[PDB]
């Protein structure tokens, strides 16, 4: 019954910057609040217990404050091993409830995507299906828009896209949009093009092939 | 020291039950309460209940009391959880966690150690093995001498599949994408790796795809 709201939903910051995130409780929880760090695919790690006390092994750059309803978590000199989704958790009254999360992103210099396009394999065409694949490689930020056009007729409702997690070395993203057709639909057209609109991209790049 | 190792990922049909386990190592298993939690996709964590491994007594959340059962096996130091009546809402990653304050002098509930997570997928689709297709390199050279090649793992169920390149001897510049659920009900992902275009044809590249629920391992060489 203790709803937990964190602000903001998601933020981006650089290495060495100080950032604060807030955590609001629906009712009074005095100091019965814990802060957790959660990288994707791995276990959550306890960072701050009793809303102000640092957990063993947690570096000194993490700090927490607050009592009652309003709580803050502060990281002072940001490091690349601190970027995760952060949760606050009440422990005053059952049921135990968490915040929705706060994705922490690494700001870096803006990087243009390397655009590659992949025709469907001949092994797939003998199976009667065709998947054309567009690859966007090593870009920042995460927002990029991909549009498929065949013979200058843009497609709609037949393409699915996925984006990787943020890389740990260069803090970049990679995106793969996959247009799926039948074999008769694939061998009916010639031009298969992939248009990319990215923030680090002056004119929209169109990569294409003719098979 | 302390580490909690959970069961592997499972996939159940709607209406059935799942028994997720979690094995404790590095501390006296009795005397620390074992809490079970879950995370719906893109929704944050939900708490489900805690189990006392010394008594077997439990307290489940009121939302889960008809459906969930948390049992112990004290000698192998393993906590179990059995959630019945599985719906499509119950597709989540499930976490076990140790309550430190039931073994120390604090009054909170602090989860200092967590398990690695267990993906439980509830869908009506049956298990189907993946079809692996090459993503052949072509006149694809940005950055100068920089080619891209890949492997498309299409139409499998359930997650996960593990992909590696040249038996794991190629980890640099590889991007394996998260699987996307389709309208058919089947998953598909792609794994790409960027290599210099000078090495095309001199070095042979093989992606190793393994799907443990379907007992499928296929190795296909990607060639220009």
């Amino acid at each position: 019954d203790i709803q937990m709201t964190q602000s903001p939903s998601s933020l981006s910051a650089s290495v060495g910057d100080r950032v604060t995130i807030t955590c609001r409780a629906s009712q009074i929880i005095s100091t019965y609040l814990n802060w957790y760090q959660h990288k994707p695919g791995k276990a959550p790690k306890l960072l701050i217990k009793s809303a102000s006390t640092l957990q063993s092994g947690v570096p000194s750059r993490f700090s927490g404050s607050g009592s009652g309803t309003d709580f803050t978590l502060t990281i002072t000199s940001l490091q690349p091993e601190d970027f995760a989704t952060f949760y606050c958790q009440q422990s005053y009254r059952d049921p135990i409830t968490f915040g929705q999360g706060t994705r922490l992103e690494i700001k870096r210099t803006v990087a243009a995507p390397s655009v590659f396009i992949f025709p469907p394999s001949d092994e797939q065409l003998k199976s009667g299906t065709a998947s054309v694949v567009c690859l966007l490689n090593n870009f920042y930020p995460r927002e990029a828009k991909v549009q498929w056009k065949v013979d200058n007729a843009l497609q709609s409702g037949n393409s699915q896209e996925s984006v990787t997690e943020q890389d740990s070395k260069d803090s970049t993203y990679s995106l793969s949009s996959t247009l799926t057709l039948s074999k008769a639909d694939y061998e009916k057209h010639k031009v298969y093009a992939c248009e990319v609109t990215h923030q680090g991209l002056s004119s929209p790049v169109t990569k294409s092939f003719n098979r | 020291q302390v580490q909690l190792v959970q069961s592997g990922p499972e996939a159940k049909k709607p209406g059935a039950s799942v028994k997720v386990s979690c094995q404790a190592s590095g501390y006296p298993f009795s005397g620390y309460y074992m809490h079970w939690l879950r995370q719906a996709p893109g929704q944050g964590l939900e708490w489900m209940g805690w189990m006392n491994p010394n008594s077997g007594g439990t307290k489940y959340a009121q939302r889960f009391q008809g459906r969930v059962t948390m049992t112990r096996d004290t000698s192998i130091s393993t906590a179990h959880m059995e959630l019945r009546g599985l719906r499509s809402d119950d597709t989540a990653v499930y976490y076990c966690a140790r309550d430190y304050c039931t073994g120390s002098s604090c009054y909170r509930t602090d989860y200092d150690y967590w398990g690695q997570g267990t993906l439980v997928t509830v869908s009506s689709a049956s298990t189907k093995g993946p079809s692996v297709f090459p993503l052949a390199p072509s006149s694809k050279s940005t950055s100068g001498g920089t080619a891209a090649l890949g492997c498309l793992v299409k139409d499998y169920f359930p997650e996960p599949v593990t992909v590696s390149w040249n038996s794991g001897a190629l980890t640099s510049g590889v991007h394996t994408f998260p699987a996307v659920l389709q309208s058919s009900g089947l998953y598909s992902l792609s794994s790409v790796v960027t290599v210099p275009s000078s090495s095309l044809g001199t070095q042979t590249y093989i992606c190793n795809v393994n799907h443990k629920p379907s007992n499928t391992k296929v190795d296909k060489k990607v060639e220009p």
